[PDB]
């Protein structure tokens, strides 16, 4: 019973410029039971960083993570045109696995 | 609630003593059910007097009146109106909850169900029964008496397990449903429960 | 068989034993001014019976509630010993029996 | 083969899965025995029903009482125990110095 | 939301009443030990809050069953069958803190161990607000007398005006209070039977039994 | 690793439904799968969860017993079976693959968490 | 004649436990019930009761919880006692056949 | 993977009953464990746990008496709770296999 | 309405004694019976009861575990079974019938109470 | 265990007078449970009033009952020879069911 609500409604940023993507957790849960999702649209989500302070396979490393708390963030250092996706950041730290609104970014 | 028909005793109780697994029939109940009042028409004789849990339904020839008494008032008499208490609703069974209750009025016949009221906030919610002869749960009440008896000697917030698939009419002129006690859980609003 | 009834007394011991291969629990009745009440009903053909766990937790509950109680009672043919317990009655709490 | 042990008080219970539930007995703070019952299994099995609720009731209250325990059957479930640990006989709650118990 | 009016069984005259009012029996002020009887119990009676309570209808129960204690009484040939009883009531001021929002604060600073779990699921039975230090008469307004006599079986309710009262805005304090690790070893919460009655509440009003609450919780 | 996500959702609220999922080329017989529903209003949401052995099975509190969850590692395929569904079961449902957890929870255990990580193209239900 | 009564705003206080003399295999769970705030002269100060306790089935049955719980809380109750009697002291009592709590005044005058 | 854990310092905050999903013959008992120290939101302070209860044997299994001995009086307790899981609230609680109280901050640290 | 009061009084302080009371005209299985007795010294005392079907028995303070009651309605009669009688028990021994209860006692259920109006001669009973 | 009491003993009355006996209690009777007896000398005694309210079949309209609580009499009126005997009050209000002393008229 984790609500994750994502503060950035939607972005459209520079193709170089530093976005920033709040999720911020009504628990303060732990780092280890975080994770970031990417969904372009027409596929099914692919993960990007799973326990924040670590990436996932297959990755560029532009995507990096965020310390715990309350609040986390999901930092993309250049963003390359290929990059225009709604992103999610889900929680585990309790037993329903809760998904979060779904922050839009496009170019 | 108002018991369905189909709960009627062929061979009432007599002298008020209903068998075991059947209760005394209200006033109120027998005034709010339109089939039963036209269904006794055809069984009820002349000049036959029957007793009820409040008052007596005399016979077809007076006119097949209600007449209310207080309890006990209408037990003299020979017949006296019972029905069953268990009820199949047909419902499939599912883990219904509610949350926030405390235990109250508590209910228990011989050969019968244990029962409560759990309350919140002043209102009714509903009635949990259950019993060690008989039903689905039947094996289950030892363990749930002990829990219900600790959660009504204080008046600790539970979330209260029902089962739909039996609907209970043990208790008179209720303004709540009864169904089957499948479990009690204390709340901690910590754990996410209340 | 010479039977006593007695009444507004108060449990003060409460031991459960292992006489045999039979078991019994002696609890004892205390009054201000009377003698010491000593009483314990055991295990004499109830196996398969249960008349013995159902009365073992009213002497436990008396005990807890520290409430009168109104015990009836077979003395035993030898002084000393005490007698078999046949019915156990709780006066009404913080109150005395009739 | 009956030992007592007077004057004792119902301290740190271990319970586990399919096995005695068990009591340490203390006396002025230091243990002096334990004793363990179960209804599946050990001499003293059809005592269990009888004995949990004198169990339970002298640990909630904490009240001194006697407690009577058969080394014929020596129980290791406390881990790095200083005390032995037997089945349990019976428990008393009796005066002191009294002849009864 | 704090209650306003705040109620109170007493057996002492309205006339001694409204000339002292209450008085705390000690100064030991741990809140635990209230709740749990350590501190109204024989040889130990040294709390330092009188108890109330935001509910009549559990004042008048405590009234509607010490009245069969009479009548029970009676015919044990230990009485006369009589009975007169009082219920109190009082406007909270800035003095009164609740039992049940104080012991959760007790046991969610100084661990959940530190606690029972009865003492405080009996306070939210009870209703019960504690009063430091004194009630003063102007904080009395109006008592409820109850006449039951055993002949006629007819119980006489009448209720008498103040006269010291002293009418302003007030209420119960929300914060609850704050008191000092409980350095006695307590056993079990005090509770008077029939029906359950904290210790603090039933004691004060007036030898006594005094049962743990948790030994009769659990039927055997 | 590719999944199907074969059979179609158009049923009449009444009626029953079971999905499949079956893998490619990660044999199924040594991993934790998740089912997650997207609702195009009220985002993802989660559905159900199965252990590799099918001994521990949670699923959601909407779906707590009208769905239900089984495999079968011979043939590689999960399946789900939905009982009658109301106006809010519409939504696209997907196949998830949480790599490191052969149990249905690792945040009980205190172990680190890895998330998903494989998902499949999809089906459409719709009442 | 012999009928079912039903009584109103009535405390158990008192109850007991002895053995059936008719049957070896039963047992008798004895109480006494009173009025609230009645005076003596009325019938239901004082009412006996009794219920039966089959003694081959273990557990406390759905009539001894109640009565359990009833005690040492001073509940008002709603009991249907009769239409058969049972021993109680030598002194006759009314067995007990369904016992309801009272919700106030509507169904407890 | 499963692994047993030990729990060291809970304190029991809740208890629940159930019945069970497989077998109608067995029916779980449940609880909520927090441990001492913990954060609020912190995972410690919401352990759930369960364990089996056969009901083909009437009275008491000696898990549920010390389990309602603790409750009551809040006492501490080592807790060797897995690897399995059992259903609680629709929530994964893991199974109870053994539980000791503890004997100070030497032994429970 | 007439009885007999069949038995004879002589028995040493140890001894046993079955006296019969006997319905002449009047059936006997739709009414409650009582024993009563009549001392010369202390007056009237009542000794036991039975109901119409035998369920209900109850006996007085002095006899109650010594005498026992039993009734036979193929005969019509009525039995009173007598353990060992100390000297207390010399009196005259009478039959009574309470008309309407045919449960042994009326002042529970809240009936009206009809006396008795049928006596036997009596039989004197002394040790 | 409730004691009747009727504290009058013997009565000595003329053939003409009216006779009026008293059988008290310990505590208060319902009205219906309370009855009076007539035991002339060598029978056995017969019922003349139940629940102090009405007679028997056979018995004359001559003895009347009176009023409920711990207070009970009978009242003969109009004295026949033919009644000279002793009279009893006897309670079914509780479980032992307690016969009086005993009255004895006397005629002269």
């Amino acid at each position: 019973d984790i609500v994750l609500t994502q503060s950035p409604g939607t972005l459209s940023l520079s193709p170089g410029e530093r976005a920033t993507l709040s999720c911020r957790a009504s628990r303060s849960l732990s780092s280890v039971y975080l994770a970031w999702y990417q969904q372009k649209p027409g596929q099914a989500p692919r993960l990007l960083i799973y326990g924040a302070s670590s990436r996932a396979t297959g990755i560029p490393d532009r995507f990096s993570g965020s310390g715990s708390g309350t609040d986390f963030t999901l930092t993309i250092s250049s963003l390359k045109p290929e990059d225009s996706a709604v992103y999610f950041c889900q929680q585990y730290a309790d037993s329903p696995l809760t998904f979060g609104g779904g922050t839009k970014v496009e170019i | 609630v108002i018991p369905p028909k189909a709960l009627f005793t062929q061979q009432g109780g007599a002298y008020g003593r209903c068998p075991n697994g059947t209760r005394a029939l209200t006033v109120a109940e027998l005034r709010g059910n339109a089939e039963l009042q036209t269904y006794l028409r055809q069984i009820t004789p002349g000049w036959s007097i029957y007793g009820l849990y409040d008052g007596t339904y005399l016979g077809q020839a007076y006119g097949g009146i209600i007449k209310d008494a207080p309890p006990g008032a209408g037990f003299i008499y020979r017949e006296t109106f019972c029905i069953t208490t268990i009820y199949k609703t047909g419902q499939p069974a599912a883990d219904h909850y509610y949350s926030k209750v405390t235990a109250t009025r508590l209910l228990a016949s011989t050969n019968s169900r244990l029962c409560a009221v759990f309350v919140r906030d002043g209102q009714s919610v509903i009635g949990a029964c259950a019993s060690p002869y008989e039903g689905r749960y039947r094996d289950m009440y030892d363990a749930l008496r002990r829990l219900l008896y600790m959660i009504y000697m204080s008046g600790l917030a539970v979330r209260v397990h029902v089962s739909k698939e039996e609907q209970y009419y043990d208790y008179e002129d209720a303004t709540f449903q009864t169904y089957a006690l499948t479990g009690i859980s204390l709340c901690n609003p910590a754990a996410s429960i209340c | 068989l010479p039977t006593h009834l007695y009444k507004n007394f108060t449990v003060q011991e409460l031991a459960l034993k292992l006489k045999g291969k039979n078991q019994e629990f002696c609890l004892t009745a205390f009054m201000s001014g009377r003698s010491l009440v000593r009483a314990c009903l055991s295990d004499a053909g109830h196996e398969h019976d249960t008349w013995f766990d159902t009365m073992l937790g009213f002497a436990i509950s008396a005990y807890a509630l520290k409430s009168r109680i109104a015990l009836t009672v077979e003395d035993s043919p030898y002084p000393g010993t005490p007698g078999d317990l046949l019915e156990l009655q709780i006066c009404p709490l913080n109150g005395y029996c009739e | 083969t009956d030992h007592y042990y007077s004057n004792v008080t119902a301290t740190r219970l271990l319970s586990s899965t399919n096995s005695r539930l068990c009591a340490v007995f203390v006396r002025s703070g230091q243990p002096v025995i334990g004793a363990c019952t179960s209804p599946y299994d050990g001499k003293y099995w059809s005592m269990y029903s009888r004995l949990r609720k004198m169990l339970y009731l002298i640990y909630v209250a904490g009240i001194s009482v006697r407690v009577h325990v058969s080394k014929e059957e020596q129980y290791y479930d406390y881990e790095d125990a200083t005390f032995e640990t037997y089945a349990l006989t019976g428990i008393s709650i009796c005066n002191p110095g009294s002849s009864l118990c | 939301d704090p209650p306003a009016t705040v109620y109170r069984y007493d057996s002492r005259p309205p006339e001694d009443v409204f000339q002292n009012g209450f008085t705390a029996w000690g100064n030991n002020d741990n809140v635990l030990e209230h709740l749990t009887g350590r501190s109204c119990q024989v040889g130990s009676s040294n709390s330092a809050f009188v108890s109330t309570s935001s509910s009549r209808r559990y004042t008048e129960v405590y009234l509607e069953h010490r009245m069969q204690e009479a009548v029970e009484a009676e015919r044990a040939g230990r009485g006369t069958g009589h009975f007169i009883g009082y219920i109190y009531e009082v406007r909270a001021d800035n003095n009164f803190y609740g039992a049940a929002s104080s012991y959760f604060e007790y046991v969610d600073t100084y661990g959940d161990n530190a606690g029972r779990i009865l003492a405080g699921a009996l306070a939210t039975y009870q209703s019960e607000y504690l009063a430091h230090r004194r009630i003063p008469p102007e904080n009395i307004r109006r008592v409820t007398r109850v006449y039951h006599n055993g002949i006629t079986g007819e119980t006489t309710t009448t209720e008498y005006s103040n006269a010291r009262y002293v009418s302003q805005q007030t209420r119960a304090n929300p914060n609850p209070y704050t008191s000092r690790r409980s350095v006695a070893s307590i056993v079990g919460t005090l509770v008077r039977m029939a029906p359950v009655v904290g210790a603090c509440m039933a004691r004060q009003a007036e030898a006594m039994v005094l049962v743990y609450y948790e030994s009769i919780a659990y039927s055997f | 690793a590719q999944l199907v996500e074969s059979g179609g959702g158009v049923v009449q609220p009444g009626g029953s439904l079971r999905l499949s999922c079956a893998a490619s080329k990660f044999t199924i017989s040594n991993d934790a799968l998740h089912w997650v529903r997207q609702t195009p209003g009220k985002g993802l949401e989660w559905v159900a969860v199965i252990s590799h052995d099918g001994s521990n099975k949670y699923y959601a509190a909407s779906v707590r017993g009208r769905f239900t969850v089984s495999r079968d590692n011979s043939q590689n395929t999960l399946y789900l079976q939905m009982s009658s569904l109301r106006a809010e079961d519409t939504a696209v449902y997907y196949c998830a693959r949480e790599p490191y957890c052969r149990s249905t929870s690792c945040y009980l255990y205190g172990a680190a968490y890895y998330g998903l990580d494989v998902w499949g193209q999809g089906t459409t239900v719709t009442v | 004649v012999p009928y079912v009564l039903v009584k109103t705003n009535m405390v158990v206080t008192s109850v007991a436990m002895k053995p059936y003399e008719v049957t070896p295999t039963r047992m008798l769970v004895c109480g006494i019930a009173a009025k609230l705030g009645a005076a003596a002269s009325s019938p239901d100060a004082h009412v006996p009761f009794c219920f039966g306790k089959d003694l081959k089935r273990p557990g406390s049955s759905p009539m001894e919880v109640m009565l359990r719980a009833v005690f040492m809380q001073q509940r008002p109750l709603r009991m249907f006692l009769g239409p058969k009697q049972l021993t109680f002291e030598g002194k006759p009592a009314l067995e007990l056949i369904r016992m309801v709590e009272c919700s106030g005044k509507q169904d407890c005058p």
